[PDB]
């Protein structure tokens, strides 16, 4: 969830994530190792995530 | 910043007088200082333009683009550990 | 004949017994405060000395564990394996403490048990030991702080931290001084066309926060470079990173706009060239120029080996923002110099990535086997914990791992971190007793750089910085700005900056306490260096304040009556009576409401620093005996509302005890206005009341008189005490209207203006009235003035 953790093991613990981009104003937040909505760890993972391409959305 | 303000009297005389001219009219003002206490008597003549304002108001500091050109006397520290020879560049 | 200042004069004359009057030498005065704060600073930088031994031999043995889940650490997180603390309200430092700890704050944006982490809390779990040793060899020791180059912060007296945590150790100041020695910014920020957008906006928020990382002891400046190396600010050189200064060049970095064709031949060229203005004052060590940037494609090998051959300047440099452009002739630059390549990705890395260059600069003080420990005693700056102004010793702690194995190939080159101990300036306060002098005199110190320490007129408040704007820096004020300032306290100040010990005698003008007045009076400064430290004490005394009187007894008879002459039960027959709050040994100490300290102090002359209170006494009792004898006679004179009676000590007295309700003088007699400019003065000094009060006043009240008393003891002038009246509006009105009549005092104060409107609006700066008047009037040698500055006050906008 943070951009500047390169991996699962120094993904965790809060953050601080800024509103709209404003230096002012941060908002504390959780890190999470979260994957891609639609993901080719698997084969048959592969083939759903191809198919949403194929239908040209997402 | 508040820019303060403070009167204080000025010559040690007594007596003053004097017209005042704020436009097309004349005043007549006498003053006299009461000895041996912090009181000056003034009489000015009957109402017949900008505010002086001893209360302090808020306003920037002096224009520091000025001041830095003859900074005020400053003796620094004299250490400053710093171009040791025995130092690693492998750093990027 | 109201006041009566004679009548005090023989009433003290008369009783020369009670008076020893020791002379304020203004010299071993001044010796023994130096010494004694200099013992005090001495203390604390042996407790540094011995905190760092520990920790740097602790951490040269710890294995660097790497599986914590068994044997887990147990620490107490301030932010609430955890501990469960007991707390003790202790009043020392103002808030819950422990005594049996050592908290840790851990900044949000760390993991609280990443693998780097726990070490740390580890190795610096057996430096609890140490910090209880410290604090048991001696008491009132506020703070330990070990600032770990990590973000942790083990502060010893455990209490819960004071809403989002932003804090930082690495960033506080008194990390930054012991990180790295002083610097030589200078800030090439790049404002080209390819820096448009969102990576201007990083750069800007980066290179302001850049600027909130350096000290009040570094010079910097920030230029540009857009085809054409010009300067973003009216500066045009280094300009010391003042509190100011870093206003202006933050104000400067925001309103810069993308535009042209980069170009870093001409902007190195020009920035290696403003590092050369050495006439300039310049801090002339650890020169430094930090590139931002997005991305490069020239490497100015040319303009590197014009100047900067010898590597004498550092050079980092960032690329901030998202984007796809070269970084290799960025990290060439950074790696050739002996300098350090970073990265900005986007907000949230700024404030980790922009402090990082400390821990670069620090690498040859590292280096230096022992020269770098030296305590380095910060300027004054509001406590983060809520705790008041305290100036923070620092002392850096290096990494020795495989010393004596003569290894020296590891990352021994980087400190642990600075770790810290705190001095509150209400401690320093108490090493130089005000009480013996007379309300005028008071001591002062200042850093090497003029600000000014443990001075009178420092309000523990934020310095403001320009004028508020429609919707952490520390309290540095300078010396002159601080009081009037001419052409002969600049030389007191220039002398006591080079630590040569003198006295000087003259004439000055004091802005009195209600910053409404100005007064001509004498102050014999005398200054002298603190040999322990880099420091002046120095200390002020009017020509009047050579000799003081101080009371010795011994009957405890009279004691006694003076015991029971300042009761509340009394005031019907002897007139109401204000206790100054000062430290009568432990008791209780007082905030708002005298009347309970006036019990408490009752309490306490009941139950049994001696010679204080013996003084308070002693002018309680004089007081007591001047009001019974006459106040108590001519009671409700025609035109006197009410009398007054300040001395020292504490003792102020008003008779009709109805008055008291509409008295608002500060029951501290060191803090009254009329009494120290009473003082000033030789004459009776009127006080026009203040106008448009939401309390009641300038006819209730009336307006006030003084006069000091003065006394020839045996050839030696003394005011100890002020006597004066308030004398009711509607009396001397019919007194003038039976005689456009305007009565003034200096400071322009309408006490009457025969016009029954001016007299309505009493007490108004006269100006908003007849303005042209004065206008006039100061052009004719009389009604000067001096547009001094005040750099703590508060706002509405
Ligand atoms: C003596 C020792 O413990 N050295 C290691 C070092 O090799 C390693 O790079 C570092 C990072 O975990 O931790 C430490
Ligand atoms: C720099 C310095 O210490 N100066 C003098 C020193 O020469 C002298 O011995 C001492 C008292 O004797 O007073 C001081
Ligand atoms: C400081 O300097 C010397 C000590 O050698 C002496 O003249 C002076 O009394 C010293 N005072 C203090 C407070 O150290
Ligand atoms: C300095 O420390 C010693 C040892 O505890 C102590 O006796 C002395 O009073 C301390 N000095 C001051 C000024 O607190
Ligand atoms: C480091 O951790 C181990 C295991 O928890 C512990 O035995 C050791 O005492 C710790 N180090 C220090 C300095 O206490
Ligand atoms: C910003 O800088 C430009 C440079 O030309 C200037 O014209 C403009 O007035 C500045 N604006 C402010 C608010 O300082
Ligand atoms: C200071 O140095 C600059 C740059 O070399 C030069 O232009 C200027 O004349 C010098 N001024 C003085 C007073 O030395
Ligand atoms: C101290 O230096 C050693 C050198 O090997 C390093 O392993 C260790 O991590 C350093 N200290 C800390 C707290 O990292
Ligand atoms: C006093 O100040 C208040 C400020 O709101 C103003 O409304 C009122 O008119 C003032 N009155 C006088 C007598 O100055
Ligand atoms: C005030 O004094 C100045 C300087 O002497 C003079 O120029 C001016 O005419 C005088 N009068 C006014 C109204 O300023
Ligand atoms: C204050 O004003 C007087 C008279 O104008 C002048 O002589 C003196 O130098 C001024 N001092 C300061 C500190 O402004
Ligand atoms: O001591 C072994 C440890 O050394 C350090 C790091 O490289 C760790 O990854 C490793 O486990």
């Amino acid at each position: 969830s943070d951009s500047s953790k390169q991996t699962e093991a120094e993904c965790k613990g809060n953050y601080i994530t800024y509103k709209d981009g404003e230096v002012d104003h941060p908002i504390i937040q959780p890190r999470s190792w979260e994957n891609s909505k639609f993901d080719f760890d698997n084969v048959l993972a592969a083939m759903m995530a191809l198919f949403t391409v194929s239908t040209f959305e997402g | 910043i508040t820019e303060q303000t403070q009167y204080f009297f000025d010559n040690d005389s007594k007596s003053f007088s004097g017209v005042l001219d704020c436009g097309n009219c004349s005043r007549i003002f006498h003053g006299e200082k009461l000895m041996n206490t912090n009181l000056i008597f003034i009489m000015v003549e009957s109402k017949g333009t900008r505010l002086l304002i001893q209360a302090e108001q808020t306003s920037d500091g002096p224009n520091p683009c000025d001041m830095v050109k003859q900074p005020r006397y400053r003796k620094g520290p004299d250490v400053c550990f710093d171009n040791n020879v025995l130092e690693d560049y492998t750093d990027c | 004949t109201a006041s009566g200042v004679n009548q005090l004069v023989d009433i003290y004359e008369k009783y020369q017994d009670l008076y020893t009057v020791e002379p304020n030498n203004a010299r071993q005065l001044v010796e023994i405060a130096a010494r004694d704060i200099e013992k005090l600073l001495s203390n604390r930088s042996k407790a540094l000395v011995r905190l760092a031994l520990e920790a740097e031999k602790v951490q040269a043995a710890h294995q660097w564990r790497e599986d914590f889940a068994s044997n887990e650490v147990v620490y107490y997180n301030a932010k609430d394996q955890r501990i469960k603390p007991v707390f003790i309200e202790d009043a020392n430092f103002g808030r819950q403490i422990s005594y049996q700890h050592a908290a840790v704050h851990i900044p949000t944006d760390i993991y609280e048990g990443s693998t780097i982490v726990l070490n740390e809390l580890n190795w610096t779990s057996a430096l609890d030991e140490v910090f209880k040793k410290n604090r048991e060899e001696d008491p009132s020791l506020l703070w330990q702080v070990f600032g770990s180059a990590t973000g942790l912060a083990r502060y010893y007296p455990a209490s819960p931290w004071v809403k989002i945590d932003l804090y930082d150790v690495r960033r506080r100041p008194w990390y930054i001084q012991g990180a790295a020695s002083p610097k030589d910014m200078l800030i090439l920020v790049d404002v080209s066309g390819s820096v448009s957008g969102l990576t201007l906006k990083l750069i800007r928020t980066s290179v302001s926060e850049m600027l909130e990382t350096l000290s009040d002891d570094d010079f910097v400046n920030v230029a540009s470079f857009n085809s054409n190396a010009q300067d973003v600010s009216c500066f045009q050189h280094l300009v010391q990173a003042n509190v100011r200064n870093k206003k202006v060049l933050k104000d400067a970095v925001n309103n810069i706009t993308a535009k042209g064709i980069t170009d870093y031949k001409k902007g190195f060229s020009f920035a290696f060239e403003q590092l050369l203005n050495y006439n300039v004052s310049r801090a002339n060590c650890n020169k430094i120029i930090m590139l931002f940037t997005d991305g490069g494609e020239e490497r100015a090998q040319e303009i590197f080996n014009k100047y900067n051959k010898d590597k004498k300047v550092r050079v980092f440099t960032f690329s901030v923002g998202q984007h796809n452009y070269d970084r290799g002739p960025i990290q060439w630059m950074a790696c050739e110099n002996k300098g350090y390549y970073y990265e900005i990705p986007s907000i949230g890395a700024i404030r980790i990535n922009t402090q990082e260059y400390l821990d670069v600069l620090g690498r040859p003080m590292v280096l230096a086997g022992d020269k770098a420990k030296q305590v380095q005693w910060t300027n004054v700056y509001l406590d983060a914990l809520e705790l008041g102004l305290v100036i923070t010793g620092t002392l850096p702690v290096f990494n020795i791992t495989g010393q004596f194995e003569n290894k020296t190939n590891l990352k021994n080159q980087l400190i642990l971190g600075v770790m810290g101990v705190d001095v509150s300036l209400e401690d320093i306060k108490r090493l130089t007793p005000r009480f013996t002098l007379c309300p005028n005199g008071y001591y002062f110190a200042i850093d090497p750089n003029g600000y000014v320490l443990l001075h009178p007129n420092l309000q523990p408040k934020p310095i403001g910085v320009g004028i508020p704007t429609i919707n952490q820096e520390p309290v540095t004020l300078d010396f002159l700005d601080a009081e009037l300032e001419n052409d002969i306290k600049v030389e007191i100040r220039n002398k006591m900056i080079d630590g040569e010990s003198g006295e000087k005698t003259f004439r000055t003008l004091v802005k009195s306490q209600d910053e409404r007045y100005i007064d001509k009076g004498n102050r014999t400064y005398t200054w002298t260096p603190v040999n322990g430290t880099d420091y002046s004490l120095a200390l002020v005394l009017p020509t009047y304040s050579f000799y003081y009187i101080k009371a010795k007894l011994e009957e405890t008879i009279t004691q006694a009556r003076y015991s029971e002459t300042l009761k509340p039960d009394n005031f019907e027959e002897s007139g109401y009576t204000f206790i100054a709050p000062r430290d009568y040994c432990n008791d209780l100490k007082i905030s708002d409401n005298n009347t309970e300290f006036l019990l408490n102090f009752n309490e306490f002359i009941d139950r049994k620093n001696a010679d204080l209170i013996n003084r308070v006494l002693l002018d309680a009792g004089f007081t007591n005996e001047l009001v019974q004898n006459y106040w108590s006679k001519q009671k409700n004179i025609k035109g006197v509302k009410a009398r007054f009676v300040v001395t020292d000590g504490g003792i102020t007295r008003v008779y009709p005890k109805e008055a008291g309700e509409n008295w608002q003088e500060n029951p501290e007699t060191y803090e009254d206005s009329f009494y120290k400019r009473s003082l000033d003065n030789d004459n009776y000094v009127f006080t026009a009341p203040y106008f448009n009060k939401s309390g009641p006043g300038a006819y209730e009240s009336g307006i006030m008189v003084s006069k000091a008393v003065e006394i020839y003891i045996q050839g030696k002038l003394l005011k100890p005490a002020v006597v004066g009246i308030k004398i009711d509006v509607n009396s001397w009105i019919e007194n003038f209207t039976k005689t456009d009549c305007v009565i003034l005092d200096d400071g322009g104060f309408l006490l009457m203006a025969n016009h029954d409107d001016y007299t309505n609006q009493i007490g108004r700066f006269f100006g908003e009235i007849d303005p042209s008047l004065m206008r006039h009037l100061v052009n004719i040698s009389v009604y000067a003035f001096n547009k001094s500055y005040d750099y703590q006050s508060v706002c509405e906008p």
